[PDB]
């Protein structure tokens, strides 16, 4: 007898919402999918055990995260109220980002890719680093896929020495900060 | 460090000028004949620059080393009368052109300001052995000229040998400190003026 | 003769008094630290023996310069020296010394020249000691210091929308990016403020993560500031503060500003303090965000001691301690949290300040703690249950330890010095694009000098290159003249010699 709702204070919708209980009353335990209001009417109203309201493994891949993942209540002569639990849902946006280390004046005649694993001659994106030393490729999606940052600048060998770096970052996390560093020579 | 450039210049030039006051200058007035050695010098270095840019450091050695021998032989042919004063007048003549060439202007340039590099001593001591090194050079030229005896050819042939001892000394250095290297120029190069006046004795029939 | 780079000390002026050395040209003998004259006379100390009755002994004796050779390494160095040199540097700082104080960088002939020197200085022997006088004379390049009269404090400025109305609460986040040392060209400043706008970039980053979605977009306004012109006084605060207050009427920097943080030295130690101005007043948003952040430092992270310090205005210091004086001033809400705890430790400024003195662990905690609390006061949780036994950002949204270790590394890459940041430089325009990445209505305040009682007058020629310059007295070289007269002597008779040796045949 509580309210689910997001961070700001949105009511959240469709979140399953049970009550497991502990010690001998592990079998006891019904659960309740919450309405728009967030108001969820769990039941099964037995004394003399401490329940436990948290999220339902299945049937809950859009939610992430339930910041007070489980609530201990005392179950007395009376019913419970004010359970509120906040929860977050499941960004799949990558946020890619990543500074470069080099010379003021080489800044300029360098292109950052993002060649993909399979294929090594068909960038998917190449934002030019202009005169900031920090990239920001737009968001990826996170699901395997070994990348490449390969660093194709736009300087010659026919009048300095240089080596690109190449760095792997397989997106199964949730952040990245490549840090290519580029000192030609010569 | 102007008064620096002042004493190496007192080391230097001077030792020309004792030799130019006590060798009698009045005889032939060698003015004009020194700058005519100093010319024919001059043009000795431009064919020997020619030369290497033609065309390994012997080779440029011997040629500098022939075309010196020969601006000699030249400058000392050019005059007639005694032949210690032809000595005189070849060699004080060459002695000026290496003075007043790449020993001089450096020594200008450099010093004078606020450094101190025993480097600018180093070439007043060598500028100085330089003279008797061309003293040398004219007497080898002497021995070739003054009629044809008594193994004389091979002996001037062994100076020719010997001649170029600065460039050997300096590639002996090369392949084995700086005042060390000068030194022992200086220690060859006075043996090479005691054999030369031990042919001087010997020929002096 | 040795080309190496010296770097000057500070020549900054503030209010119209000036600070630091005040010449850029020496021409003289390096004579080092010796009972000699030590007048007119450059003087030459290493990091490892530097005393500062030493150093007052050289500037009182009026000395043509004084040059200090830093260790290369800057690290290896021993840290009860690195201690007493934050201790000397703020009291050497603070003066109008009228003699160059050069900072340079140790190498194998600087070390070769030092120790010349010091055997000639200490020290028939009158005239050993005038044939062997190897010291060397140093001379600089360039003109003296010239006052830039032009130069811009830059400041970057970013905004954050909040979810619905024209009335929000603006809660603003400040970081002066800058740090002057005993060096501006050497001033790193890694444990600085630099250190906090790392902190900055990091809640910037988080902030916008949370702030893009519909269902965590909190309604409060959040104005980020990395401004700067720090520690000469935070003249960059106190331009954009008065730009945002009485030039113009928008703006959020008065519609209903709450708290106004200001972030600076938040990297190493073990210790968090939030510094106030004046003490909060009970029930206004500065008492909650206290609340929150007591009870996130005590219940999540038991390892911080965390603790309140009020220090009074003081209108009599020459800089204004701590930067949310500024705000606090223009009756404006604002409070410091810093690792320091008083306000007169040394422990800013610091050429020392090298990158390995900011442990990522506590720079990572501390913007835990700042994140959480901020998170906590924005979002209401505290009146919503969330038990602060655990915390919000765990997964998804976790504080980048790498993000956070890159960009100290980018900022410690380059000198961050006020005078040295241009108007367009590299450092600069990496920090707006950062900012523009994840902030909205990202742009840049400058302030010139007001062009009248400057406010500050930084000035020029802080690199100079300088020359090692090999001489010997003039003693010596007449010791040589009277040589090359024994010599010209020896070849006057030699002619002789030689002409009657002949003549014996
Ligand atoms: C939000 O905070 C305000 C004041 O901090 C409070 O009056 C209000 O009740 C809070 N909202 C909720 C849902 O607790």
């Amino acid at each position: 007898y509580g309210t689910v709702s997001s961070l700001n204070g949105e009511p959240e919708q469709g979140v399953a919402m049970e009550a497991v209980g502990q010690n001998d009353c592990s079998i006891y335990g019904e659960d309740t999918v919450t309405d728009e209001e967030g108001k969820f009417r769990l039941r099964g109203l037995l004394p003399g055990c401490v329940y436990h309201v948290q999220l339902k493994a299945e049937g809950n891949d859009h939610i992430e995260r339930a910041l007070p993942h489980h609530r201990v209540i005392e179950v007395g002569n009376n019913d419970i109220d004010d359970v509120n639990i906040i929860v977050f849902r499941q960004i799949n946006q990558f946020d890619l980002s990543g500074n470069v280390i080099t010379s003021s004046e080489y800044l300029p005649t360098l292109w950052v890719k993002l060649y993909k694993s399979e294929n090594l001659d068909n960038p998917i994106q190449t934002v030019s680093l202009g005169q900031s030393l920090f990239f920001h490729f737009p968001p990826l999606l996170r699901d395997g896929e070994n990348y490449v940052v390969l660093l194709d600048s736009t300087l010659p060998r026919s009048q300095y020495d240089y080596i690109l770096p190449q760095v792997s970052f397989t997106a199964v996390g949730y952040h990245k900060h490549i840090t290519l560093i580029f000192n030609p020579t010569r | 460090t102007l008064f620096h450039f002042g004493n190496c210049f007192a080391l230097a030039y001077f030792p020309y000028f004792i030799t130019y006051k006590c060798s009698g200058l009045s005889e032939y007035n060698a003015f004009w004949k020194c700058v005519q050695a100093g010319v024919t010098y001059l043009f000795v270095q431009l064919c020997k620059m020619l030369f290497l840019a033609t065309f390994i450091g012997e080779f440029m050695k011997a040629s500098v080393d022939v075309a010196d021998l020969i601006g000699l032989n030249l400058v000392m042919s050019r005059n007639a009368g005694k032949g210690e004063y032809k000595i005189m007048v070849a060699a004080l003549g060459w002695a000026t052109a290496e003075l007043i060439m790449s020993r001089c202007i450096p020594l200008w340039v450099g010093a004078r300001g606020i450094e101190f590099d025993w480097k600018y001593i180093q070439m007043s001591i060598d500028s100085n052995i330089s003279l008797v090194h061309y003293i040398v050079a004219s007497a080898q030229v002497w021995m070739i000229t003054r009629y044809d005896h008594t193994f004389r050819p091979a002996v001037l042939l062994l100076m020719f040998l010997s001649v170029y001892k600065a460039f050997v000394m300096e590639t002996f250095v090369h392949l084995c400190g700086s005042w060390a290297a000068l030194l022992a120029r200086a220690v060859v190069t006075g043996l090479l003026a005691l054999s030369t006046l031990a042919l001087y004795v010997a020929v002096v029939n | 003769a040795h080309e190496f780079t010296v770097y000057r000390m500070q020549q900054y002026d503030l209010q119209g008094q000036p600070y630091g050395t005040r010449n850029a040209v020496l021409n003289t003998e390096a004579r080092t630290m010796a009972a000699e004259v030590l007048s007119r006379r450059c003087v030459l100390m290493r990091l490892l023996d530097f005393s500062y009755e030493q150093y007052q002994k050289a500037l009182r004796q009026s000395a043509g310069a004084v040059v200090i050779i830093l260790p290369r390494a800057m690290a290896a160095v021993p840290q009860d020296v690195v201690r007493q040199f934050m201790e000397i540097e703020p009291e050497m700082l603070a003066m109008e010394t009228a003699v160059p104080v050069y900072f340079a960088v140790e190498d194998e002939a600087l070390l070769s020249i030092y120790k010349q020197t010091q055997a000639a200085s200490a020290s028939a022997e009158v005239l050993l000691r005038t044939a062997t006088a190897n010291g060397f004379q140093m001379v600089t390049s360039g003109v003296q210091s010239k006052a830039v009269s032009d130069w811009l404090i830059a400041s970057v400025e970013g905004r954050l929308t909040g979810l619905g109305g024209e009335d929000l609460p603006t809660i603003v986040i400040v970081a002066h990016y800058d740090a002057f040392g005993v060096a501006p060209w050497l001033s790193l400043g890694a444990d600085s403020n630099g250190s906090g706008v790392s902190v900055l970039l990091e809640l910037a980053r988080l902030f916008s993560r949370l702030y893009t979605y519909k269902r965590t977009h909190a309604a409060y306004n959040l104005l980020f500031f990395a401004s700067g012109g720090g520690k000469f006084n935070y003249q960059g605060t106190k331009r954009w503060l008065e730009d945002n207050l009485d030039h113009t009427d928008s703006s959020l920097l008065q519609d209903n500003v709450a708290f106004v943080l200001c972030l600076d030295t938040v990297g190493r130690g073990s210790s968090l303090h939030l510094h106030v101005s004046k003490p909060p007043r009970e029930g206004t948003l500065q008492h909650a965000f206290l609340r929150e952040l007591e009870t996130v430092a005590a219940h999540q992270f038991p390892e911080v001691r965390f603790s309140m310090v009020h220090k009074r205005i003081n209108l009599a210091e020459d800089v204004l301690a701590w930067e949310h004086e500024r705000f606090a001033i223009r009756r404006l809400p604002a409070f410091t949290l810093s690792h320091l705890e008083s306000h007169r430790d040394g422990q800013r400024s610091s050429i020392m300040d090298v990158r390995s003195r900011v442990d990522s662990k506590t720079l990572t905690r501390n913007t835990r703690i700042i994140a959480e609390a901020l998170t906590r006061v924005i979002y209401n949780l505290t009146e919503k249950g969330t038990p602060p036994d655990m915390p919000v950002f765990t997964e998804q949204m976790q504080i980048q330890q790498e993000q956070l270790d890159s960009v100290m590394d980018w900022l410690t890459n380059q000198p961050r010095a006020a005078q040295l940041v241009d108007k367009d430089s590299t450092f600069l325009s990496t920090l707006e694009h950062h900012l523009s990445r994840y902030l909205k209505d990202v742009k840049q305040h400058h302030v010139k000098a007001d062009k009248r009682d400057p406010e500050f007058v930084f000035y020029d020629q802080l690199k100079q290159v300088m020359n090692a310059y090999r001489v010997k007295p003039a003693v010596f070289d007449l010791l040589l003249a009277v040589g090359i007269a024994a010599y010209l002597g020896m070849a006057y008779v030699a002619v002789q010699h030689f002409s009657l040796l002949y003549k014996t045949v």
